[PDB]
């Protein structure tokens, strides 16, 4: 119902919204009397600096750090210094017959990223017949995840078709 | 003044500052005479004053303004007329650093009511007659105490009137002296308070008879145009006739050495609903290293007209200042442009107008 | 002879109206100095001042609030009269009412300095 | 007889009348009595 107001101060859009001071302030003064505004000690800082400058992606550590102790990471010679930040290398310890390692290099937090290509894939594959149908279960598996995340379930998953390699 | 600037050959540092001291011996006088000598020199050529860290203690410096004040006045000869300014300016510089920050305050007002006043005086438009408008209205000193109402039309009332465009001062400016004056007249009556000169005293007279030539034109300003300064509080359509009267009454009873903060103060301390507030009193922050040491970086600063000029959120370039302007960079106005040109160029000992952005 | 929630009834539509006039005095105040501050010498109409206005309606506001209050309190005394206290208005003669009452004041105040006790005891 | 009685000071407080509205003898509130008796002289008693 009360429109005309509305409206009327909605004309007022350009710059040159000030004289509302004098048409509200003296009767905000008179029926507030507030001196506590804004007294205390304070200022506005934004920013200042901002930026890891000390190690990798904190997200990706934290997450794996807290993964199984069956599991080992550890560091290839550094060619994933800025973008990659990541070259891990992954030996399975359990009641299973290990195997080659992963690569492990990721990609932004979006995670598309098919970290492990395996590098040395064709002879130490090809090696001997049992790891090669391990390898082909594993691939098979591997595209039916959907958007897959190599910190989780790209390694449960090799670590699943491990521990089923024994049919 | 010697104070150097640290950019030695040790890498990307920033400046320093170091002692003026002239030479080891110590000599209060004479380095009052020469501080005194220099200052001179530099009002004289109208250049920028550094020698903050070079003067003495602020105790001196109110003997050093008093003697230089003295000495300007009686060996002006004549260029006083045109040097008034320079030495008001460097008068709150100096004050400005110390506690006497009242006097800053009070200087800085009278400034700049002084200016807008000398600049109204001659704005006239009027039809001419047996002598100027402005030394015709001049004599309005010489009038009685009450009743304005006489005198007003015993002087001059008709040609007044510039052009039709004129209402835009009394809702943006002509506030400002309003509020001063209600602002002088509250706070009279109260030397109780913790501080002789409370808040200022102005007990100069000659502009009190200034301010009250100025309240006598905006009255003839209302009387040809409604649309005046009113008290903004209460009972605005007969005020203004006992302010003006209130006001010639201390007027007269401080002229030739009055009285100050018997009758006169118990009268004044009515206070009727008119009593406005929240006014400006433009200054700036300053450098307080005293003696021994004032670091500050680069950012993240350690603590230590009348068309608002400091409102609660910001709505054009704010244009910065350092006298007491803070105001907006195009004006966003139509006609103010007496204001603009007038201050185009550096204002007040404008070398702090700066500009921030947000 | 009022009563309070009739009288508070009887009040809505004024504090209704009083606001609607309130937010009309607004615009026109508003309309007012915007048409001052960069049109031209139109509006020459002096309305309220827009103080007394406001402060009319915030009385109204508190009137109503005390009355309301004061309604509740009335009511929650006789609530809890009714729910803590059987019907003597003379089967009990008045006496017996006040012995009532101040055996229960005596027992509550019994009830207190036992509790005091044991908060001293527990020191 | 309402008392407008408050405090806004980080140590001290204010009284006042709440019964004039920026009106000291204009106009009224328009409502219940207003201005019992002498209330700043009682104010003062108990000032210091």
């Amino acid at each position: 119902q009360p429109l005309l107001d509305a409206v009327l101060a909605n004309i007022r859009s350009p710059v040159f919204n000030h004289s509302l001071y004098r048409t509200f302030v003296p009767a905000m003064t008179a029926i507030h009397g507030p001196p506590i505004t804004a007294p205390v000690v304070c200022t506005r800082k934004r920013r200042l600096e901002d930026d890891e400058r000390q190690s990798i992606p904190s997200v990706l550590q934290g997450e794996v750090a807290r993964l199984d102790p069956k599991f080992l990471v550890n560091l290839d010679p550094s060619h994933c210094s800025n973008n990659g930040t990541v070259h891990l290398i992954c030996k399975l310890d359990d009641k299973d017959l290990p195997s080659v390692p992963p690569l492990e290099l990721s990609v932004p937090a979006d995670y598309p990223a098919q970290s492990p290509l395996w590098i040395d894939r064709q002879w130490q594959y090809d090696a001997n017949p049992f790891l090669q149908s391990v390898h082909r279960c594993m691939t098979s598996r591997l595209l039916q995840l959907p958007d897959k995340h190599s910190v989780t379930a790209l390694l449960n998953t090799w670590a699943q078709s491990v521990h089923q390699a024994c049919l | 003044s010697l104070a150097l600037v640290g950019i030695d050959s040790h890498g990307k540092l920033s400046v320093l500052r170091l002692s003026p001291s002239m030479g080891h011996p110590l000599e209060v006088g004479l380095a009052l005479r020469h501080l005194l000598f220099l200052l001179e020199y530099c009002m004289v050529t109208g250049y920028d004053w550094w020698d903050i860290l070079l003067h003495v203690q602020p105790s001196m410096v109110q003997s050093l303004v008093e003697k230089l004040h003295e000495e300007y006045t009686r060996q002006t000869a004549a260029l006083q007329q045109v040097l008034s300014t320079r030495i008001l300016a460097m008068k709150a510089s100096l004050c400005k650093l110390s506690r006497v920050c009242d006097y800053h305050t009070k200087l800085f007002l009278i400034a700049i009511s002084s200016t807008l006043k000398s600049l109204l005086r001659p704005h006239f438009l009027n039809t001419p007659d047996k002598s100027p408008g402005d030394r015709l209205t001049e004599i309005c000193t010489k009038i009685t105490d009450v009743d304005i109402d006489k005198v007003m039309i015993n002087l001059k009332t008709e040609e007044f009137v510039l052009d039709m465009n004129t209402l835009q001062a009394l809702q943006q400016l002509l506030q400002w002296v309003g509020d001063f004056v209600l602002y002088l007249l509250a706070s009279l009556p109260n030397q109780g308070s913790l501080l002789r000169p409370g808040h200022s005293f102005l007990r100069d007279g000659t502009s009190l008879g200034m301010l009250r030539e100025l309240m006598v034109v905006i009255r003839i300003w209302g009387l040809l145009k409604p649309s005046c300064l009113p008290v903004y509080t209460a009972t605005s359509d007969d005020s203004m006739s006992l302010l003006f009267r209130l006001l010639t009454k201390l007027w007269i009873c401080c002229r030739d050495e009055g009285p100050a903060s018997p009758a006169s103060d118990g009268l004044v301390s009515r206070l009727q609903p008119k009593q406005p507030l929240r006014l400006q009193f433009g200054r700036a922050p300053t450098l307080p290293g005293s003696a021994a040491t004032l670091q500050l970086d680069g950012l993240a600063r350690a603590p230590g007209l009348h068309l608002g000029a400091c409102p609660t959120e910001e709505c054009k370039a704010c244009t910065r200042c350092g006298c007491v302007t803070m105001l907006k960079s195009p004006n966003r106005t139509t006609a103010v442009k007496q204001w603009e040109q007038r201050w185009i160029k550096n204002c007040l000992a404008v070398e702090g107008r700066g500009p921030d952005a947000c | 002879d009022f009563d309070p929630v009739q009288r508070y009834k009887m009040l809505i539509p004024q504090l209704k109206e009083s606001l609607q006039t309130l937010m009309k005095v607004a615009a026109q105040n508003l309309i007012q100095n915007t048409n001052i501050d960069n049109g031209q010498k139109s509006s020459d109409g002096p309305i309220q001042r827009f103080d007394k206005c406001l402060e009319e309606f915030y009385a109204l506001c508190d009137q109503l609030e005390l009355c309301l209050r004061l309604a509740h309190e009335c009511l929650s005394q006789s609530c809890d009269s009714a729910k803590h206290s059987p019907t003597l208005v003379p089967s009990l003669p008045y006496p017996q009412y006040l012995a009532v009452i101040k055996a229960q004041i005596s027992c509550a105040k019994d009830i207190h300095t036992a509790l005091l006790d044991c908060a001293n005891k527990v020191t | 007889y309402c008392i407008d009685i408050y405090c806004r000071s980080r140590g001290v407080v204010a009284i006042r009348d709440g019964a004039y509205s920026l009106f000291d003898n204009s106009k009224l509130v328009e409502g219940f009595y207003p201005a019992p008796g002498l209330k700043t002289f009682l104010n003062m008693f108990v000032d210091s």
